[PDB]
């Protein structure tokens, strides 16, 4: 759970040192960002269902073969559609966690770590999740610091997937 | 004489962890980064922390630090110099049995816990047969050390914390203090209070 | 480790649900008192040597058997190790104060420390007594109102006191 | 001379190459041979296209209107020489190239850098070229009628520091002095400034570790200050230069070239370790005693 | 490593004097540029995979000999090593942008990289060509006017371009 | 050389990853503190000489024997008084550097590392320098973020000496 | 530089021994093979421009990226340096064939050639492919049945093939 | 512990070999020195109280401020004088231990290791203990090998302190 606060503590502990003004300034930046991060999380939470549903249709529209061909890794049936909605919901919920935390730590340990072999083992195309994340960027309706921080997390996920 | 064969045990380090850099990833103190004098101090203190837990200025080796600063020796050579130092022999070798010296050597050179009592038993004869420096050099030239820390990186406790868990394994400086109950009763401790 | 925000995040992820409105407001209140937390950390850090030294001197005055020959604090090396241990415990409670969660203090300092002190013959109750003296000195330092903006720091002080007694209980 | 290590270095082709002298009343083959030798040596084994050949200077040399020395001067003052060696190079590198081409040796000390850079800056490139050619060293070695050649062997006014630096400037027979690893960088700026030497690494044909070059910083020093103390009990310390380190891969391998001071008792283990990492040993030098 | 502030600090201590008002004023101007610097770091970071992949695609389109069999970018591991290097160079360029000083880029990235590439047979000129393609792509990302507060980032753009030039000159 | 920007990059470089929102907040905290640090350094620089002369006098008052005991390590002559004033000036100048750099990096780089050896072999009492730093704390006349950051550096020096 | 005779001489002088009867008989066998060695040298020499030009044409046909703009054999200066390289390698193979020893090759032609190719960005694998093209052409010319006295030139052909292999391996 | 017998066995044990003639010569040297060391320890023990009182008083004479200014680190009160006399007694007692053992090992394990940390933490000037040890130098009344060995230990302590 990489955040400004845990890294400041980790940096000080790796040197066996107390918390100097450097760590305090790290915390001040975290405090400056935190209110925007929390408000971004609330806005994404209240609009989570529509964002997830819209993201599934954007992935379905861009990749129609996912709703047509049979296979465990595709969404031709209701089972695959539910799995896809659940995955996009996982991505959206963990982004809100990152907005709350102030770092990529929630994405890092809940989703990003090991996602490569997750996609490879179950034959899930990462471009699907990239387009879902792109839709979330285009439709989350955020502005200012909240938008910048949320888009940073979303592009972190997109970069890890591509 | 060849080392006794001992079976491995399931450990975090023996298995692929799919690690993403975070606050629980140990800091890579490497001379490959062309370190300034203060960053070099941080690297040196990390090695003291890895090897001696804490190094009082009586325990410091200023000549070894100067050689490491100048590039005379590698980080692994500096680690070797710490293990061959008077501090390490007095604190960790002298006050412990050979078996509890292999632990305190596996833990802080290889950065992993001992597999079993058999590994401690197998490696404890090396001090008395090949010499003290023989044990230090066998562990430092081992594939485990070189593949993990190489020549330029200070060793560390590997894979202590799994992602998502609040607490990982005990840090080796907590798990294994310099001496055990054996030297404790030789010293006459524990003391009764009041 | 966990901080004050990530602790709630980890609980929410285990339940697999978004942060509720009440939890977000609680975190907002945490942010609102963040300045107090930072300056309390700063006040302890800037007085770390005095807190450690005064507490150690008080401990050896109340427990002279620690420093008489044969005591666990007798000889310079053991004595310096005791002072060092005081400073280490103090440093980690400041870490815990900074994060707002006790995971770093437990995971990196406290967990297994009782067994360490049992293995060395270090009297853990006396370490606990020293930590209580550190708590007293540190709370007095956090609470004086000279040269600082006036306010109510009772919540952060209670949190700091909780970290200190957490340390005292772990070593005992 | 150099006998056992001649082929290892690039010295062997120059051991049986006699100096090219233009005798009085020379033949046409003699004039052409001098032209070929001057082009090869003054222009540092660069391929010379027909459009780049100095037709007039060749004609004058053929006719006897100019001597070998004057032809060398004309080639060294030509726009051809300046595009190859002057316009794209730090002037210390230009001085290195001038010493290699016009004198057949490496610079000895920083004083030569001082003289030539001052002369270039105060009077121009042409005046600087003249000082190389009107030097006492040029007259005693080549004179008026001999093409300049590489002076690998020991001579009267030599310094062994020049012998070591020769192989920093010369990188083999099939090498072209603009086709070397350091490219346009000065090879001797650090070395002349500090009055130090580097272990001689031979050319790419006969030497597996030919590509070793020290980095800008973080280089292991030549001698083992401290003796055997950091290595426990040890007899002698050796500096091993290793190149082409790749096997572990990044981030385990940061720099593909590394110099290590290792004890004698660990030399065997060091060789195995180099083999696992896929590296090539460039040089091994005694670092202690 | 050095950043913009510590570089000025280091020069002053070597000279042994307090910072003059002009140097303090220059540092204040850099501070007023701080938000633009953070935006530039974030914009290059947010498009890092796209920057590297598109630059690599353009490089292998202009220089097909790299990816033909026998080429240095041929075979999957060498191809993977190439892409990773581009990302590393890009990453250290963002580090230099973040600190405001090229010391991290020179010491940790460009030190020995020329020597590394010639030892492995990696064509440094083509690496430099790849760094250029990342350079134009990244400066276009930094100068994108959509969805950001209005202002003049020309100093940051010139500084980032200088870092890329150092990276491209070093590898060649 | 500890400073939030260099520390954030070192943490990211150790993790081998691009700078995330965590490091961006580190920079934001540095920006929030940097101006107040700069006017703190400017104010300390303007009042440098009086603070230094005052700190010397405060040390001489608290430790009177330093002005009437012969020996190289005392200030009973002009040579000792000059070296004492020079030392306090070094402390003051490096504290200004820390205020400029936003961390204890200048103190660690230039003064803290090896000061114990110096005070020991030349039998200089660290308590003298602690009192000099104490006077500087009491008389630098700063307020707010400047006071707080400056006192952190002076207390860091005091803690290193005690 | 050695030939077939002086190579045996140098080895014997290092050992400090007279050439044994077996070595003299082996050299006598080489002398009896001398006419075929001279014919092979003359045949490769007589078709040298055709060998070089056809092999270069074949190489650029199957590696068109070499000659397209930006390729290493693009522009007349580079194409011509490439052609000169091919002719030089062929010439030194004739030298090695003439002397019966490979020393003239690695002492002169392959001495520093790889450094040249790495420093210039010349694709060593493509040079090796071109050397193989000259190899196949030259071996067919040496084994040409017409216009020569009949006999077995298999040993000479294998030796020439080895010299060509040395050259190709020295650049690949 | 640094003593000729202990070091002889330690170095023989560290490379796993039997005790050769070299360790026998070390023991012979120890036997030559042992009687003088035992006699020196007895002489230092017999008037240990006079030696400790004179050394502590000597410190008070060279440092009168230690007996005047109020402080925990000072001997203004009886408490502080008792701590001081106790400290000098520790120094002298461990010196007798070194004489008995034949090496500086008792000083290293009981006093020298982490003495630095103590002087700084408790504001004890090492110059105070240096003057006490110089009194022990000048007033032990030993001669020959006993004086030479005892002075070597005392100068070892002085060199460590200064
Ligand atoms: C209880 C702990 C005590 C207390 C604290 C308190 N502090 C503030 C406000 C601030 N403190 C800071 C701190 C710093 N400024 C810096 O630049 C640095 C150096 C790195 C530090 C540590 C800041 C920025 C503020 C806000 C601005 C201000 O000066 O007011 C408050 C006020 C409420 C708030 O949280 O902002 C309080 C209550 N006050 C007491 O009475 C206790 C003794
Ligand atoms: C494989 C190389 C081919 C081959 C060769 C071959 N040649 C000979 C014999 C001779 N060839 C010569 C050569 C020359 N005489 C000249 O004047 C010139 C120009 C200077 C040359 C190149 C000579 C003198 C001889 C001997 C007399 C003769 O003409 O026969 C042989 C026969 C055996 C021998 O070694 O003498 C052979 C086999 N023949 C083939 O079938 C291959 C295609
Ligand atoms: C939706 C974009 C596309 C799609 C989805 C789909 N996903 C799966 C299966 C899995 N999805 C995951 C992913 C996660 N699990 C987690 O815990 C997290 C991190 C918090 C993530 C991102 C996993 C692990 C699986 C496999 C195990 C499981 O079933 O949960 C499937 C089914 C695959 C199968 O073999 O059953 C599908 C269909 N399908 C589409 O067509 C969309 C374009
Ligand atoms: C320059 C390349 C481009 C540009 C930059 C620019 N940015 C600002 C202002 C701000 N940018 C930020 C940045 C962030 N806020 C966040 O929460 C995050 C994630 C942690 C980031 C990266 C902030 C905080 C500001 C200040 C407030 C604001 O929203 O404006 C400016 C304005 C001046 C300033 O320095 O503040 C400018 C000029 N604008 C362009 O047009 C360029 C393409
Ligand atoms: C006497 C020369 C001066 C002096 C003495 C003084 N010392 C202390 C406190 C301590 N002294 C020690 C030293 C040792 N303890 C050991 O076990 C050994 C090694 C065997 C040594 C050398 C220690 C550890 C302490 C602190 C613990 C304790 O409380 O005793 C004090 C008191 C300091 C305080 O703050 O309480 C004093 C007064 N004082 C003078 O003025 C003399 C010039
Ligand atoms: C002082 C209040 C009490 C006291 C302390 C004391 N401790 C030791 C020795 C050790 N303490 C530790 C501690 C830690 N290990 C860790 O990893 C952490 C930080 C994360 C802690 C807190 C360790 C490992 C040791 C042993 C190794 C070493 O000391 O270097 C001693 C010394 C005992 C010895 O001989 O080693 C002492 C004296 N003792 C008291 O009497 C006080 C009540
Ligand atoms: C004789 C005691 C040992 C020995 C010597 C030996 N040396 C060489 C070759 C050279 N010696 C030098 C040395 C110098 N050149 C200088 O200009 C200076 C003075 C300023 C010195 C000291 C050089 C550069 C060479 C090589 C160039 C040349 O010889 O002209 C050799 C020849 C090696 C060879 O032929 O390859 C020898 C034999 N050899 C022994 O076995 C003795 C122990
Ligand atoms: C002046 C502002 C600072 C300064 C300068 C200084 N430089 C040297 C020495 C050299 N400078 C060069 C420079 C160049 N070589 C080139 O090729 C080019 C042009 C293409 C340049 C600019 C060289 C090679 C030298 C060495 C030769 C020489 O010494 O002249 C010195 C002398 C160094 C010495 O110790 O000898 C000096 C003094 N020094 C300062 O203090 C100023 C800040
Ligand atoms: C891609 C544009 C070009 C390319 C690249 C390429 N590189 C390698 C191998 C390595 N590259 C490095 C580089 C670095 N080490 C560092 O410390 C840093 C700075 C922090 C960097 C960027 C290293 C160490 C290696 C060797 C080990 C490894 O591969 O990880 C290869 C592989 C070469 C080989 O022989 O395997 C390649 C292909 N190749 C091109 O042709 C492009 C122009
Ligand atoms: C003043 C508070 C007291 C005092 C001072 C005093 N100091 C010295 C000698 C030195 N002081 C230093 C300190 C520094 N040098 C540095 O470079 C820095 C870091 C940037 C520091 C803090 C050093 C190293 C020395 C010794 C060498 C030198 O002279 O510079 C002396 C003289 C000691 C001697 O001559 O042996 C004195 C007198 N004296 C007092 O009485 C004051 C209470
Ligand atoms: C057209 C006027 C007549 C013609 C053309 C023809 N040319 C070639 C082959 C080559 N042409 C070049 C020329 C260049 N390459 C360059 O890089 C540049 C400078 C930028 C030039 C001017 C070269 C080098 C070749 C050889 C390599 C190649 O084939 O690309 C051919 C093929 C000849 C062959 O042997 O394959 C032909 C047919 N021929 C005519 O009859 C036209 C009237
Ligand atoms: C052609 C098949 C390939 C090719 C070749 C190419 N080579 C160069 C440049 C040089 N080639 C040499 C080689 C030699 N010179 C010698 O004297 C000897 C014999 C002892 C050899 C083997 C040298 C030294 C050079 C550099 C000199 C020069 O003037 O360039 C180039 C030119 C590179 C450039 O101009 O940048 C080229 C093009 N290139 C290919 O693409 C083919 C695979």
């Amino acid at each position: 759970m990489k955040t400004p606060l845990t890294e400041a503590v980790s940096t000080a502990d790796s040197q066996g040192r107390f918390l100097s003004s450097t760590e305090l300034q790290i915390a001040f930046g975290r405090l400056r960002q935190a209110n925007a991060g929390l408000q971004a999380a609330k806005a994404l939470t209240d609009n989570a269902q529509s964002l997830v549903n819209g993201a599934a249709q954007a992935v379905y529209n861009k990749f129609p073969y996912t709703t047509q061909t049979q296979g465990n890794n595709f969404a031709a049936d209701q089972r695959g559609k539910d799995k896809c909605a659940r995955d996009i919901g996982y991505y959206l919920r963990i982004v809100t966690y990152c907005l709350v935390a102030g770092g990529t730590g929630p994405l890092d340990e809940y989703l990003i770590a090991g996602i490569d072999e997750i996609n490879r083992t179950f034959d899930l195309s990462p471009s699907w999740y990239v387009e879902a994340l792109k839709y979330i960027k285009a439709n989350h309706g955020l502005s200012g610091d909240a938008r910048d921080e949320a888009n940073s997390y979303l592009d972190y996920a997109i970069n890890a997937l591509s | 004489l060849p080392l006794l064969n001992y079976a491995p045990k399931s450990q975090n380090v023996r298995v692929e962890g799919y690690e993403i850099g975070s606050e629980e990833k140990p800091v890579v103190f490497t001379t490959e980064n062309i370190l300034s004098s203060s960053d070099m101090d941080n690297l040196i203190e990390a090695a003291y922390r890895q090897i001696f837990f804490h190094a009082f200025k009586w325990d410091r080796e200023k000549v070894l630090e100067s050689q490491l600063r100048n590039g005379q020796i590698t980080v692994r050579d500096f680690v070797r110099g710490l293990l061959l130092s008077n501090t390490f022999r007095n604190s960790f070798y002298e006050k412990n049995s050979n078996y509890r010296f292999v632990e305190h050597c596996v833990q802080k050179i290889l950065g992993r816990d001992v597999y079993s009592e058999r590994e401690k038993i197998a490696w404890s004869i090396v001090v008395a047969t090949k010499g003290y420096q023989g044990l230090i050099d066998d562990l430092l030239n081992s594939d485990e050390y070189l593949n993990n820390f190489g020549y330029d990186t200070v060793p560390y406790q590997r894979r202590r914390n799994l992602p998502g868990r609040e607490a990982g394994e005990l840090p080796f400086n907590i798990k294994s203090p310099r001496y055990d109950a054996y030297h404790r009763r030789q010293l006459g401790f524990p003391q009764i209070v009041w | 480790m966990f901080d004050v925000f990530t602790r709630v995040v980890s609980q929410a992820d285990a339940r697999g649900e978004y942060l509720s409105g009440s939890q977000l407001d609680a975190l907002s209140a945490t942010v609102a008192e963040g300045n107090k937390r930072i300056d309390s950390v700063n006040r302890i850090t800037g007085n770390a040597s005095a807190i450690v030294s005064n507490a150690a001197r008080a401990l050896f005055a109340e427990q002279p058997q620690l420093i008489q020959p044969g005591g666990n604090a007798y000889t310079s090396r053991r004595m310096a190790a005791c002072l060092r241990d005081m400073e280490i415990i103090l440093r980690y409670v400041t870490y815990a104060t900074f994060t707002g969660d006790a995971s770093v203090l437990e995971d990196r300092c406290l967990n297994g420390l009782r067994e360490t002190y049992v293995a060395l013959g270090v009297p853990g109750a006396s370490v606990a007594a020293g930590v209580q003296k550190m708590k007293e000195a540190a709370l007095d330092i956090v609470n004086d109102p000279n040269g600082i903006t006036r306010g109510d720091c009772s919540a952060i002080v209670a949190e700091i006191a909780g970290y200190f007694d957490r340390a005292a209980a772990a070593v005992a | 001379a150099i006998t056992t290590a001649a082929s290892r270095l690039g010295v062997a082709p120059y051991n049986e190459s006699r100096p090219v002298e233009l005798r009085p009343d020379f033949s046409l083959d003699d004039a052409k041979m001098v032209i070929r030798a001057v082009y090869r040596q003054v222009l540092g084994n660069d391929y010379i296209m027909d459009s780049e050949r100095l037709k007039g200077a060749e004609s004058l040399l053929t006719n006897g209107s100019i001597s070998v020395r004057e032809f060398v001067r004309t080639v060294a003052k030509s726009e051809l020489y300046k595009k190859k060696f002057l316009y794209n190079n730090f002037q210390t590198r230009v001085i290195e190239l001038n010493y290699k081409h016009l004198l057949g040796r490496a610079p000895f000390s920083e004083d030569e850098v001082i003289f030539h850079l001052d002369l270039y800056e105060n009077q121009g490139f042409d005046a600087d070229i003249d000082s190389y050619i009107d030097s006492v060293e040029y007259q005693e070695n080549f004179g008026e009628n001999i093409v300049p050649y590489y002076r690998f062997n020991n001579q009267v006014g030599d310094r062994t520091v020049g012998f070591t630096r020769m192989f920093r400037l010369y990188r083999g027979y099939a090498n072209s002095d603009r086709s070397q690893l350091e490219r346009s960088s000065s090879r001797l700026a650090t070395e002349l400034g500090q009055n130090t030497v580097s272990a001689i690494v031979g050319p790419s044909g006969s030497n597996a570790g030919w590509a070793y070059r020290p980095s800008r910083a973080g280089n292991t020093p030549a001698k083992a200050l401290g003796g055997t103390v950091p290595f426990g009990q040890a007899s002698k310390l050796f500096r091993v230069e290793i190149t082409a380190i790749s096997a572990p891969g990044y981030p385990k391998v940061r720099r593909s070239n590394k110099a290590v001071i290792v004890p004698f008792e660990q030399l065997n283990q060091t060789l195995q370790q180099i083999n696992r990492l896929g590296g090539k040993v460039a040089s091994i030098t005694p670092a202690s005693l």
